[PDB]
């Protein structure tokens, strides 16, 4: 400070003001809930936005918080080269349709969109960047599933399937199958939810899951775990 | 007049225990402070409180060798008249700041855990600084009167720096001790118990009852309470009992037993400054990662 | 079948190219550069530590005057620093915070940014109001953007993840030329010192030499066994070096049109994120996922030093024009300058 | 357009298969000569005195 | 970009007055601001300076304790409050902007003037030649000279050249003794040594006639030089 000219102290002042603004912005942006929305070709990633190429961003506020949702559906590039950009999101919202257990995809041959969703869910869950990120699993399109399970049984979705042909048991079987493939049950657990067409149960469930996730990240910053 | 008889115990066991405590706790606090300064430079709202607690522990430990020399070398004080007052002040000033810092951290944990998304000002870096400044001011204000009435004298040709409970003015000491205990130990005890019981109750009722974290945290929260109670209650209870017993007319033997109990109770606070370090820095993931980063960099 | 005939023709032409490449190999760089004295041990110490970013740092570019520097982080910030005094000259907030790219204009008037939004943003630094405005927003790519490499104040190259490269005229705001031929994502770019040709390295484990003024590929270089993430020219512009995901750097030669040297070690298994060359071209600096960087004697492949001062992956690495210092930026939001 | 797709490859290979190539020994010699003629101008190879670099402290 | 000043007028010896700059066309919050006064028939004289964010404030020795500098960023206004005016405060006040960072150009834009009429150490810079007779199409040289040496230890020589046309606010030509301000024709060139400097006009025209001032930016008193008038 005793060897600086009159034009260097002003530069230091400008740098300090920049630093203060950066710190304020970082403080503001550290209390924002971040959700990464993942799914399949058509599973409900559009209709879920009703509650309120490249990245698609959505902003909203539920009680006093600033929820931000990131959608990557038009990113047709290699997923391995950018998925590490989202290491640190508050939650991963995975949407799976329940009426895709008997529908083939454009490849035809032997495809079943339930199985492809299973592979994608497994790959996302067992990623090395998401070893401590909470996953909220939504099972959309349940009303149609009902109809389908009346006439068409859960025959061609799992060859080894055995038991009664009813909505409740089949839904439990699908939920347990999806809760499988997560080989980290000690330090991770899924938040399953059968979506109900009321537009308010879903947001309450997401808020509860986010609250628990924040509680379990406030037990690690304060030396309690 | 029931002359003191605990001359072998004080000059035989107190220096040994004090030396062990100082030797184990000085380098540990130094390493903790260095790791906080170097490998954790962007400070959060909890690292500031932990660093201040480490500073108080270090300042407390720096005053031990004087007492170790005093007890070992008979009962003669040679460092001077002002040094006696300064050392006996530093002991209490850095012993009653640890309690307040633990209380502040307990309040912060309560606010952060029970209102995870309803108190956004706790996470700021200014609230911790303000709380630490308030804690320092309160502790200094509470301990200065102790400096005002500690006695160093020439009891029976000796040069003895008497402790708080065995000086001349007793009535003033009795009332000051009662007031200080009431406003600096019992109230923090109640606050800590309430916060760490409500946290324990909350960590049992919730979405995920069984987890790798919601069980470890509830296991550690009981250890914190056990350490606080075991280390702090007997010291104050026996201080009050001894100070009250001085005024009354009791047999010499009973006074000797109370003195022995008080003497053996006073190292429990040093055991507490062990436990603070052990239970607050060693079992934290961030500190372990910061420590391992230095070793990894050095190896490569 | 005509398709079968064309496939056989392609196979025959590839065989002819391989035979021609083999017939021109009489010795090797390791067999020729066998009597020169080794460089020794290259010991470097951190001299500056530029802090202020609050998230991962994904790109960085040096200024032409070798004093000003630019860095992009994922907190939505482009910071322009003065390296000598560590002062923050400028701080620009981005419209989109998913950014992995940086470019500094050779004149110093402009900076360029890009990322997951498929848009190249051009910011003007010298305005008559003390601000930093968005001069341009070039769009047209259908995949994320990964490297810019300004050419002039009015020409910019771009490499994107839709297996294509582009050359844009900034004033008009539209693509002037498009380079196609890669069969995978492209994450690299490096222009020749004379800025008439450039090289790109893609995710199909191959690199291509493009001619800027004609928009057609000249040579294709293979040899890697995984995706290529880094590329750089030798200072004389007659060779280049690539870094990939198999823990191996490789030096290729333009004129002989084949691989020259391989830089790898047994106890290195991570990937490589950056590659840069020293001023004289004797030292090759490569940043790894081991949270550190390695220096290789370019003419003998012996490792000559290690720079280890980062707590996370090293993502960007650069060397000044006069070769005084080397700047490394990592995912712990810290830049370090080694001399 | 598969026939029209696997036909630009043939033309590209013809273009890439008709260039002049020098021996590896000559290229190695040129690279070594360039690396040796600029040794003294490399501050990272031969460090400058502490009073000459701009990053002293 | 413009700064318009209000206030001025006739005052009695001993009193109060307030001058205001309204700035439109640039980011007012990023520029430090100067008040510089010129006597009715004398050279420019620095008066006061306020930093960006109001962090740093400087006053001239002549006007201290009775002058105050203030800022209003939301309203983009700069205030100077003057109390107990003597007869030496009769002058014309100008509003100047200055932004400081690596490579900036301080003092680039000078506002208009507002006149105040009251009815009733420091580096020394010298300009020897007060008047110079010149003709168009030739080469001229103007030289300044400082008591101290303006070459700092970081290599920067802080010297600025301004041109004031007959009835206009001064315009910046050279900053730091070798750089050219934007919009200035390339025929203007400046150079010199640590103590003696010079300005060269390669090819004169009919619009270069005026008064040239040399100013230092080493120590914050900011002394100016006398005038060197160029006439046809
Ligand atoms: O324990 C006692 O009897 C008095 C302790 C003491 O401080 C002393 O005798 O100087
Ligand atoms: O703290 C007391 O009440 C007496 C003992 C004491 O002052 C000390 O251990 O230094």
């Amino acid at each position: 400070g005793c060897t600086l000219s009159a034009e260097d102290k002003a530069a230091v002042e400008r740098s300090k003001m920049i630093d203060r603004n950066l710190r304020e912005d970082g403080e503001k942006a550290a209390r924002e809930v971040k959700l990464l929305l993942l799914g399949a070709g058509e599973s409900g990633k559009s209709t879920i936005v009703k509650q309120m190429t490249g990245i698609v961003e959505t902003h909203f506020t539920f009680k006093d918080l600033h929820f931000k949702m990131f959608d990557v559906g038009a990113q047709r590039s290699e997923r391995k080269k950018w998925i590490h950009c989202f290491e640190g999101v508050t939650a991963i919202i995975f949407c799976v349709a329940l009426s895709d257990y008997d529908l083939v995809l454009a490849e035809d041959e032997e495809m079943n969109r339930m199985h492809e969703s299973m592979k994608l869910f497994d790959s996302i869950c067992n990623n090395k960047w998401f070893t401590d990120t909470s996953i909220i699993l939504f099972l959309n399109k349940k009303d149609l599933f009902e109809e389908k399970i009346k006439k068409s049984p859960l025959t061609i979705c799992y060859p080894e399937y055995a038991g009664s042909n009813t909505y409740e048991e089949a839904a439990a079987y699908i939920q347990c199958q999806f809760e499988d493939l997560n080989k980290r049950k000690d330090t991770k657990e899924i938040y399953t939810h059968f979506t109900c067409s009321t537009d308010t149960e879903n947001i309450r469930f997401v808020f509860a899951a986010v609250k628990d996730t924040i509680l379990q990240l406030n037990l690690k910053e304060y030396n309690l775990v | 007049n029931c002359t003191d008889e605990n001359i072998p115990l004080k000059m035989h066991y107190l220096p040994v225990i004090y030396g062990i405590i100082f030797l184990v706790g000085f380098p540990g606090n130094a390493v903790v402070i260095s790791t906080y300064i170097f490998k954790m430079r962007p400070w959060k709202s909890s690292t500031i409180i932990m660093l201040n607690l480490a500073c108080t522990d270090l300042l407390y430990l720096t005053s031990l060798p004087f007492l170790i020399h005093y007890y070992a070398s008979g009962e003669n004080w040679i460092f001077g008249d002002f040094m006696c007052k300064f050392i006996r002040f530093s002991f209490h000033f850095n012993l009653y700041s640890s309690i307040l810092f633990l209380t502040c951290f307990s309040i912060f944990r309560y606010c952060v855990i029970i209102h995870p998304m309803s108190c956004f000002s706790i996470h700021k870096t200014r609230c911790a600084v303000v709380a630490c400044a308030v804690v320092w001011i309160i502790s200094l204000v509470a301990v200065i009167p102790m400096t005002f009435l500690i006695t160093s004298t020439n009891r029976t040709n000796r040069s003895a720096c008497l402790d708080l409970t065995s000086s001349d003015e007793l009535n003033t000491i009795k009332w000051y001790n009662l007031i200080l205990t009431a406003t600096t130990f019992c109230l923090p005890l109640v606050i800590v118990t309430l916060c760490y019981t409500t946290i324990i109750h909350t960590l049992t009722h919730g979405l995920q009852t069984d987890s790798c974290l919601k069980q470890k945290a509830r296991r550690l929260t009981i250890l914190l309470l056990l350490a606080f109670y075991v280390c702090f209650l007997p010291f104050h209870i026996l201080r009050v009992i001894r100070i009250e017993s001085r005024l009354l007319s009791i047999s010499c033997s009973i006074e000797n037993q109370i003195h022995e109990a008080y003497i053996v109770s006073r190292p429990l606070a040093a055991l507490n400054t062990f436990g603070n370090l052990l239970l607050y820095v060693v079992v934290s993931d961030n500190f372990q990662q910061a420590v391992c980063s230095t070793v990894r960099c050095k190896v490569s | 079948s005509e398709l079968d005939q064309l496939r056989q023709e392609a196979e025959q032409l590839k065989n002819q190219i391989r035979d021609a490449r083999k017939a021109c190999a009489d010795a090797t760089l390791s067999q020729i550069t066998n009597n020169i004295d080794p460089v020794g041990r290259i010991q470097m110490r951190t001299r500056r530590t530029l802090r202020g970013h609050l998230a991962k740092i994904y790109a960085m570019h040096w200024g032409t005057d070798s004093r000003l520097l630019v860095s992009a982080s994922q907190d939505g910030k482009l910071i322009i620093w003065d390296s000598y005094t560590t002062n923050k000259v400028h701080a620009i907030p981005l419209r989109s915070s998913w950014v992995m790219t940086c470019a500094y204009a050779p004149s110093g008037n402009y900076v360029a940014c890009g990322g997951l939004d498929n848009i190249c943003s051009i910011y003007n630094l010298k305005t008559r109001e003390g601000n930093v405005r968005v001069s341009r927003e070039l769009a047209g790519h259908t995949g994320y953007l990964s490297c810019c490499r300004f050419l002039d104040d009015n020409q910019i190259v771009t490499s994107s993840g839709d297996t294509t490269c582009a050359l844009w005229d900034i004033e008009t705001g539209q693509q002037t030329t498009t380079f196609t031929g890669h069969t995978g994502d492209v994450m690299s770019l490096s222009l020749a010192p004379d800025t008439r040709l450039f090289v790109s390295g893609a995710c199909d484990a191959s690199a291509k030499l493009w001619d800027v003024r004609e928009g057609m590929c000249r040579q294709t270089f293979t040899g890697h066994e995984s995706d290529i993430n880094a590329i750089c020219f030798f200072p004389n512009g007659n060779a280049f070096a690539t870094g990939s995901d198999d823990a191996t750097c490789r030096l290729f030669d333009l004129r002989a049109d084949q691989e020259l040297m391989t830089y790898s070690h047994d106890n290195i298994i991570c990937g490589i994120t950056s590659v840069s060359f020293s001023k004289s071209g004797r030292l090759l600096l490569a940043g790894y996922d081991d949270f550190n960087c390695n220096v290789w004697d370019a003419l003998k492949a012996d490792r000559a030093g290690v720079l280890a001062g980062h707590d996370n992956r090293v993502s960007c690495l650069g060397v000044t024009d006069d070769g005084m210092a080397v700047a490394t930026g990592s995912w712990d939001s810290f830049l370090k300058i080694w001399n | 357009a598969s026939i029209a797709q696997a036909r630009k490859l043939v033309e590209q290979l013809k273009m890439e298969a008709n260039i002049d190539r020098i021996k590896v020994s000559k290229a190695a010699a040129d690279l070594m000569a360039y690396c040796e003629a600029h040794a003294k101008e490399d501050p990272l190879l031969t460090p400058v005195p502490a009073s000459e670099n701009p990053f002293r402290e | 970009v413009q700064l318009v000043e209000s206030g001025g007028g006739l005052v009695q010896p001993g009193g109060s007055r307030k001058l205001s700059c309204s700035a439109s066309g640039f980011a007012f919050s990023s520029f430090g601001m100067h008040w510089v006064r010129q006597a009715p028939e004398k050279g420019l004289e620095w008066v006061a300076y306020i930093s960006s964010g109001s962090g740093t404030i400087y006053y001239a020795d002549t006007v201290k304790g009775r002058f105050t500098i203030s800022r209003d960023d939301p309203k983009n206004t700069l205030f100077l409050q003057m109390t107990s005016l003597r007869s030496e405060d009769t002058a014309m006040y100008y509003c100047v902007r200055s932004i400081y960072y690596y490579g900036s150009s301080p003092f680039d834009f000078w506002g208009q003037g507002t006149t105040l009429t009251v009815s009733s150490s420091d580096i020394v810079m010298t300009q020897a030649t007060s008047s110079v007779p010149v003709t168009p199409g030739e080469s001229v040289s103007i030289s300044c000279r400082s008591s101290k040496s303006l070459l700092h230890s970081n290599g920067n020589t802080y010297l600025y050249w301004f041109l004031q046309r007959p009835g206009q606010s001064p315009q910046l030509l050279i900053y730091r003794m070798s750089n050219l301000a934007s919009g200035v024709p390339d025929r203007f060139s400046g150079s010199g040594s640590g103590t003696a400097f010079t300005l060269t006009i390669s090819r004169l025209e009919a619009e270069d006639v005026g008064v040239y001032y040399c100013m230092q930016h080493l120590e914050y008193p900011l002394t100016f030089g006398a005038g060197t008038k160029l006439e046809l």
